[PDB]
RNA sequence: GUUUUU
RNA sequence: GUUUUU
RNA sequence: GUUUUU
RNA sequence: GUUUUU
RNA sequence: GUUUUU
């Protein structure tokens, strides 16, 4: 029998830092001891909040639309500032810009906060443009875009990734942009996502009782295929 | 019918009207827990009898069986019953060389001794009782050296030889149960009594179950040197103990016509 | 079908014996049981398994500290003065705040002061200085049950330090039990 | 030897432990108990009032707002847990003699704080018609936004026994008879967090 | 020892019977050996004591009797005496 | 439950603590004699109706043959 | 030390934004002598349920 | 039942030199904690 | 599931003498800490 | 509630 | 990715 | 190299 | 030597 | 004594 040998507790060795507390892995934080009762969980409750299941993943707010550089009033500079709200009119010409300028994620309301959060990021980005006219201005725009350019200037769009917008019954035009940059993840709030060109294509026509001039709205989203992934310090603080 | 029929009445016409959402009503009948009832308890020789009794009530999750499961006493549960029973102390006296064939030592009276003093394990119930019917084991202990000799005649004799004393033949109450034990032989006697008297029972308090007595069957011949205090003792025993009549505290209280 | 006792109408003389789970019911109600964690909060095990405060003591030397222990009439601890009787594990947490030094710990029930001169034959687990223990002293009662009340309900604990210089410093303790036995419940009690 | 004792519950006269505080929270216990009755007609906390031959229906013979700590044995978990849930029982005994007669009606008003009397119509009441069982109870069933509530927070309600039939007698009984209301929690009481104290006992 | 410490009205937390006059003209109780010690002193009230308190005082009408008596009375379930002593002397049983 | 619950309890309890002599205590609880009954009797063209009745009597071993 | 406080709250749902969103903390120190000094706080969630997504924040 | 002893977390014993730092074996440095997320 | 109850990292008691290095047995010393790559 | 991890 | 170790 | 221990 | 514990 | 937990 093992009785040749005195019987003893087990010796261990610590490794180094003992009593280090760890606040960046989770598979650590939920580890950590419960100053519950008897260490127990509770039931959660949704219906009071409407909802059939919590939410688990962030990245599908990160897929919800918001306003770029939203302003109460429209652009007044004929559209070539960042603010997502412009006007387009029967006075510009074609091949006239209604809109023009540098494309950043922190120019969206939704976006704006995962650039606070995270480092680096990947994935198509989603841009719809929402004119609003009546049932009798008819006309087209086509709004391109330059993935990753940096000179704010009017250029021809032939050869960057566009849309050409025909009024009609669904005035809601959309834009994908695929991920485009040397790295296989970029920084969240780095180098531009390019140049945002929105160009008259045919002058909008109207009538005795229609307006000669519309309004614009340019929301933002991340596509289906968006992914964040470090998460860093904070550049600015919310309220 | 009525009026003890109105829970189902108002119950099923609530019921046939009822709708989608269900019945608006519902009645029930019955009788109020305080009914009319009569609770008859009975103790030991007593009887509470109670026209208007209330739900006994009691702790809870009690355990009434009163037996300590530790033994933190560690004696048999009816110690406190047969302790009555129990061997006492009746009697001790000193024979005196001097005395002569035939003489009384000593006497205990019979039953009554047992409670000769408020000392007596006995003495307790029997103060509670007035008739008495049990049976005796004596053991009449008498210590003598060696070097001397003797014998003494140990017998019980019932109220009827106590009554008539005298008239009777000393060298023939060897027909009584006794123990003619012969000094520097035996130290003690044994003598198992059953109730004997002309009567069922006997007043306790009473020596109508006759006594034990001690004679001289032959001095005492106690050598020069020897010693000379021999003391003789009566210890008695409860083969069988019964306690009937209940009476006041030690009132004397007359069993016989 | 519902009685009408169920109802309401009752008789107060007629609860005994004590204990009676008698459901009430009205047309629109029933008793419904939610919860909400995944235990009870009220179960002896669980709230008493939870330590409370008791007291402080202020060392300026080795002399021994002996102090009686009994029930809280000021925590959570409370709830137990709805019962008379106790008897159990007994969990005892002690904090020795001081700079360099050991504390003696030991807890017995016997009410004689001399048993504890002695200490290391009833316990004495050693807390360095800085340190904090919590020892299970088990129910080594001469009695069977501890009243529940009683200035000494639960065992006196003992406290010695063996300090090295001038080092002074302070003792505090909380007490938590097991698995406690509660017996026959008496009336609440007051407030101050 | 980190060993266990053999408990003995005989000695306490049980045959098992208590293991549930919550049982305790079920047992009755006199609201605001006071050595006199209501000396103001029993519109204050005194669950110890009096009804009489004088007051007429619809008058009041008891109004006040009830909270946990009103209640002995409550008060203590009041003291002890910070949260609760589940329904409340209130037991109103009249004691009378077997010769009075009349009806009272008992209401409550879940999670009311004005302290006023008011009609019973659309509270939860229970009306007590004297006869040989003169203890009447009433049922609260849990009424609050939270799925568990304040042990020591918003009023449990506005309770309010008003006399609905004058209390009738004769020439050798009572025009007037004492009154008993006591409290206890329904089988589904349940108590949750243990917080710290707001009283001290003794 | 600890009675003006507790609450009355929550006495009823205690074996009981609260008995309403007029109804019950007698109470049942049944209580077993309860103390923190196995055995109790004989000649003691160490096993504590029974009361009887006012719960609602007597509405006594004018021409109605006014002399009500209360009477205890006292039945042994299970007894049993162990300790042997000499009579009626004081004898320690506890520590 | 109650007040007609008490010979049992009484009965069992003292039941349950009974040792070798026996139980200490019995209990039985039953309806009085007295009853709350009404009865009624009719002769030729009669009705008697009473409320309060009690045991009928009769002499022993009767013969109403007559 | 890293303490996982439960979900004892006496509101089904913590509104995210409150002053008082999370419970309250408590920190009392058993000091011996004159020390003196400063308590870090820094606080994380073991398995977070949030409903009913609101609009953007702004910026200061 | 194992209900004669009063139920207990483990005690062990701690090596020598507990909290030292082997910077010397990969067996030891590739077990260190990650500050992933 | 055990689902009612957090989970947790063991919580372990530690012996007298942490850190104490045993310098009288073999099976203590053999089984050291390796410097080797 | 795979709501530590597979 | 046996990319801790077999 | 059972050269940690069986 | 179940002489840590079952 | 499932009286750590299932």
């Amino acid at each position: 029998m093992s009785t040749k040998y005195k019987w003893t507790r087990t010796k261990i060795d610590i490794a180094e830092g003992p009593g280090s507390m760890n606040m960046a892995n989770v598979l650590c934080t939920t580890g950590a001891q419960s100053v519950a009762l008897v260490g127990e969980r509770a039931f959660y409750d949704p219906r009071t909040a409407g909802s059939k299941s919590r939410f688990d993943d962030l990245v599908k707010i990160a897929q919800l639309f918001s306003v770029m550089a939203d302003s109460t009033t429209p652009s007044e500079n004929h559209g070539v500032d960042a603010k997502g709200y412009f006007k387009w009119s029967a006075t510009t010409a074609p091949q006239s810009i209604v809109h023009r300028n540098i494309v950043y994620l922190r120019l969206f309301p939704n976006l704006n906060v995962f650039v606070n959060s995270y480092s680096y990021f990947r994935g198509s980005l989603v841009l719809r443009l929402s004119v609003y006219a009546s049932t009798f201005n008819r006309g087209r725009l086509r709004m391109g875009f330059f993935p990753n350019a940096t000179t704010d200037s009017t250029s021809t769009l032939d050869n960057a990734i566009y849309t050409i917008c025909d009024i009609g019954s669904d005035n809601s035009f959309e834009i994908t942009i695929p991920y485009s940059f040397s790295t296989w993840m970029r920084k969240t709030n780095g180098h531009p996502i390019g140049l945002f060109q929105i160009e008259v294509l045919n002058r909008l026509t109207y009538n005795s009782s229609s307006p000669s001039e519309v309004y614009c709205i340019v929301q933002g989203k991340m596509g289906q295929d968006a992914r964040f992934f470090c998460p860093t310090g904070s550049v600015v603080t919310f309220q | 019918v009525g009026n003890e029929i109105g829970g189902n009445l108002l119950t099923k016409v609530a019921d046939d009207a009822s709708n989608i959402l269900g019945p608006n009503c519902f009645a029930t009948t019955a009788e109020p827990e305080n009914k009319n009832v009569v609770q008859a308890t009975t103790t030991v020789n007593t009887t509470n009898l109670t026209q208007h009794p209330s739900a006994p009530t009691m702790p809870f999750s009690p355990d009434f069986s009163n037996v300590d499961n530790f033994h933190s006493m560690a004696y048999d549960i009816t110690t406190g019953d047969k302790n009555p029973s129990k061997l006492v102390r009746l009697e001790t006296h000193e024979w005196t060389p001097s005395w002569a064939r035939g003489y009384q030592i000593t006497h205990v009276e019979l039953p009554k001794v047992f409670w000769d003093h408020q000392d007596k394990p006995a003495y307790g119930q029997s103060r509670y009782f007035a008739a008495v019917r049990c049976g005796f084991h004596f053991q009449v202990q008498v210590n003598v050296n060696q070097g001397t000799a003797g014998s003494a005649l140990v017998v019980y004799e019932p109220k009827p030889v106590v009554t008539y004393d005298s008239k009777l033949e000393f060298g023939a109450f060897t027909n009584l149960p006794h123990v003619l034990m012969n000094l520097a032989e035996t130290t003690q006697a044994d003598l198992c009594i059953p109730y004997v008297a002309d009567t069922n029972y006997v007043k306790t308090d009473s020596s109508d179950l006759g006594q034990l007595k001690v004679y001289v069957w032959t001095p005492l011949s106690i050598p020069t040197g020897s010693a000379n205090q021999v003391d003789v003792t009566i210890l008695g025993s409860l083969l069988q103990l019964d306690f009937q009549n209940p009476r006041v505290f030690a009132q004397d209280v007359n069993i016989y016509d | 079908t519902m009685s009408p006792n169920e109802l309401g109408l009752t008789s107060a003389q007629d609860d005994g014996p004590l204990g009676q789970e008698k459901p009430n019911y009205f047309l629109n109600f029933r008793s419904m049981n939610v919860d909400i964690f995944t235990v009870s909060h009220t179960k002896v095990d669980n709230l008493f398994g939870r330590a409370w405060f008791f007291m402080e003591h202020t060392f300026t030397n080795e002399g021994q500290w002996r102090v009686p222990l009994e029930f809280p009439k000021q925590g959570h601890g409370s709830l137990s003065l709805l019962f008379a009787y106790f008897t159990g594990e007994l969990n005892i947490h002690v904090l020795f705040l001081s700079e360099r030094g050991f504390l003696r710990v030991a807890h017995t029930y016997d009410t004689s002061n001399d048993r504890v001169n002695f200490l290391s034959s009833n316990g004495v687990i050693t807390v360095p200085a800085g340190e904090q223990m919590t020892l299970s002293a088990p129910y080594y009662s001469n009695k069977p049950l501890r009243t529940v009340r009683d200035n000494n309900s639960l065992g006196y604990l003992m406290c010695k330090p063996f300090l090295t210089g001038t080092s002074t410093g302070k003792i505090e303790v909380y007490l938590s039990l097991r698995c406690p036995n509660f017996f026959f419940p008496l009336p609440a009690p007051k407030v101050t």
